[PDB]
């Protein structure tokens, strides 16, 4: 039954601070062991910080030292991570994990693993401001049809943070659909684009519209994708 | 600090097959090795701990094994609920992690199709180009897209994303993304994505000319 | 090309009740089996609850026997697991999958995105 | 100064 429940992560402006809470159900939290490992995007896993059972004794590592710090509150079964003077480089999913405290028939311990883990909670350090994106056509033609299928699409330009959402035709077309991951651009922006083949004699009789919701800015876009001759 | 090292990068199995998985010490970690699983959008999961000692609830064809330096995660009979991610972690000096191998589902060789789309009026009216490529529907993962402006070969100006594999037909997806200035995209006339797979016996070009689309 | 929506989950003290639903959009579900399945952290998905078309019958796992129920709207394209006595044991992301095969042999294809309950205190 | 004692109750 154990669960542990994130929450507190968001986008922080470099220099900020930010709280993450991790909080514990389902097993005696106040007898375990925790840590805090991370995972930037599309990277691996960082161990960030241990405390144990009793608050008494904190690790934590270098790249996070005297500017995180970890701590627990074991009456309201909760972890936290105090996330003071955060970095770009600090940008990650970070997770709550449990030590892994194991006895074997004969009395052995082992410990030092992380057994039970938290959903994540994203925490985005960058000093970009919330912005919408620009959406433009991705517009089939001769150079954009294989065989007798066109490829179209929208290239969703210059929002932040993630994520952003598209639909094509209302949700009423979902078959041959990409939606690319977003990349971060060098301005701090993210850009991706989303595509679909459809068969290359429907260009001149159907409408292709793309539907690019960007939830922080608020931002609805309907784009029509009208075909080209190239 | 102890530096893990996993091999392959990725192993590309069917159901069924055994998976061998390894991972390396810079220096000895005795037994205080880890494996976990990883799927995208989600945490870790353990495997294995102590070596060879599986975690409750996990399946009984995942097994570890050695000791020291050299250690090896053994599936097997993989099964389609193991296609993952999968990580070491030693707990012998501080905490450190291997960089992880991937189990992707093997399946046939699909040669990708290539389709190019070039900046819209309305985006060059803004100020900036993007001119973008795209690879459809391939297998194996590896592709190289190479950009050509004018037949110049294009370097440091362009961006790439891939799509996990299809839930249903095991492909990639490749997007890449030129970037230009409408100015210096303005300069030029012919604006190409050539691109090379083992599928393809020679490279695909896609190119348009600037003004004829 | 069909969707799995679930809903229903949510926190429940130990003996108390929950009802998830499972909704399926651009299918008629009528002629296919729909299951609910469940994965506890660390654990595979283990199987909880069958229901077969309408006087087919519904088919239930060991550990849900007598607890849970399924059932099925198909007029709303949906399907339901009706949880009574919940256990602290319980507490697992709940999925719900459609049989493609109507002989049952499970070929399940298109499966919903989860749900949590947790039973605790 | 080690942090790879037993970080748990009853070690």
């Amino acid at each position: 039954q154990v669960q542990l429940v994130e929450s507190g992560g968001g986008v922080v402006q470099p220099g900020r601070s930010l709280r993450l809470s991790c909080a514990a159900s389902g097993f005696t939290f106040s007898i375990y062991g925790m840590h805090w490992v991370r995972q930037a995007p599309g990277k691996g896993l960082e161990w960030v910080a241990l405390i144990w059972y009793d608050g008494t004794n904190k690790y934590y590592t270098d790249s996070v030292k005297g500017r995180f710090t970890i701590s627990r509150d074991n009456s309201k079964n909760t972890l936290f991570l105090q996330m003071n003077s955060v970095r770009a480089e600090d940008t990650a999913v970070y997770y709550c994990a449990r030590d892994a405290h194991y006895s074997d028939s004969s009395g052995y311990s082992s410990w030092g693993y992380f057994d039970y883990w938290g959903q994540g909670s994203l925490v985005t350090v960058s000093s970009a401001s919330t912005k919408g994106p620009s959406v433009f056509p991705l517009a089939p033609s001769s150079k954009s049809t294989s065989g007798g299928t066109a490829a179209l699409g929208c290239l969703v330009k210059d929002y932040f943070p993630e994520p952003v959402t598209v639909s094509w035709n209302s949700g009423a077309l979902t078959s041959g659909v990409h939606t690319f991951p977003a990349v971060l651009q060098s301005s701090g922006l993210y850009s991706l684009s989303s595509v679909v083949t459809v068969p290359s004699s429907s260009l001149g009789t159907q409408t292709y519209i793309c539907n690019v919701n960007h939830k922080p800015s608020n931002t609805k876009v309907d784009k029509k994708v009208e075909p080209k001759s190239c | 600090e102890i530096v893990l090292t996993q091999s392959p990068a990725t192993l590309s199995l069917s159901p069924g097959e055994r998976a061998t998985l390894s991972c390396r010490a810079s220096q000895s970690v005795s037994s205080y090795l880890a494996w976990y699983q990883q799927k995208p959008g989600q945490a870790p999961r353990l495997l294995i701990f102590d070596a060879s000692i599986r975690a409750t609830g996990i399946p009984a064809r995942f097994s570890g094994s050695g000791s020291g330096t050299d250690f090896t995660l053994t599936i097997s009979s993989l099964e389609p609920e193991d296609f993952a991610v999968y990580y070491c972690q030693q707990r012998s000096n501080w905490y450190t992690f291997g960089q992880g191998t991937k189990l992707e589902i093997k399946r046939t060789v699909a040669a990708p199709s290539v389709f190019i789309f070039p900046p819209s009026d309305e985006q060059l009216k803004s100020g900036t180009a993007s001119v973008v490529c795209l690879l459809n529907n391939f297998y194996p993962r590896e592709a190289k897209v190479q950009w050509k402006v004018d037949n110049a070969l294009q370097s440091g100006n362009s961006q790439e994303s891939v799509t996990e594999q299809d839930s249903k037909d095991s492909t990639y997806s490749l997007s890449s993304t030129l970037t230009l200035s409408k100015a210096d995209y303005e300069k030029h006339k012919v604006y190409a994505c050539e691109v090379t797979h083992q599928g393809l016996s020679s490279p695909v070009t896609k190119s348009f000319n600037r003004g004829e689309c | 090309x069909v969707q799995l929506x679930x809903s229903g989950g949510g926190x429940v003290q130990x003996g108390x009740s929950l009802x998830l639903s499972c909704x399926a959009x651009x299918x008629x579900x009528x002629x296919x089996x729909x299951x609910w399945x469940r994965q506890x952290p660390g654990x595979x998905r283990e199987x909880v609850x069958x229901x077969x078309x309408x006087x087919x019958x519904x088919x239930x796992x060991d550990s849900x026997x007598g607890r849970f129920t399924x059932s099925x709207d198909x007029x709303x394209x949906x399907x339901x697991l009706q949880x009574x006595x919940l256990x602290x044991x319980d507490x697992a992301x709940y999925y719900c999958x459609x049989x493609x095969x109507x002989x049952x042999x499970x070929x399940x294809x298109x499966w919903g995105x989860g749900t949590x309950v947790t039973v605790s205190s | 100064a080690n942090p790879n004692v037993d970080p748990n109750a009853n070690p």
